[PDB]
């Protein structure tokens, strides 16, 4: 279950 | 190669970004590297994808708040302890 995704 | 645990201590810094992108997940939370950006700072510091982020900053990654999250990697400088797979 993936909550969230982060491009940093 | 086995089965024991190997951890990778990084410090980057930098308009610019990191170049990588992580993902929050639940089953037990965690936060994994997605992708690397080739060329970028990430990984110059041999950041791979799949690597599992434990700290960020000197704090556990459960202790950390989408809040605190996004805040640390606004900043211009970032210590991750990561743990890393053989290959
Ligand atoms: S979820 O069940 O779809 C789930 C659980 C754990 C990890 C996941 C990942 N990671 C990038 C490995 C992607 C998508 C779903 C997911
Ligand atoms: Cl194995
Ligand atoms: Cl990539
Ligand atoms: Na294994």
């Amino acid at each position: 279950t993936k909550q969230e995704e982060f491009y940093a | 190669g086995a089965m024991g645990k190997v951890t990778h201590s990084i410090h980057i810094e930098k308009a610019d970004t990191y170049g990588f992108s992580l993902s929050s997940v639940e089953e037990i939370r965690r936060l994994y590297v997605n992708s690397v950006k080739e060329t970028g700072l990430a990984s110059k510091k041999g950041l791979k994808a799949g690597d599992e982020i434990l700290e960020i900053n000197n704090r556990a990654a459960d202790a950390l708040n989408s809040s605190m999250l996004k805040d640390f990697l606004s900043q211009p400088s970032l210590g991750l302890l990561v743990r890393t797979y053989p290959e």
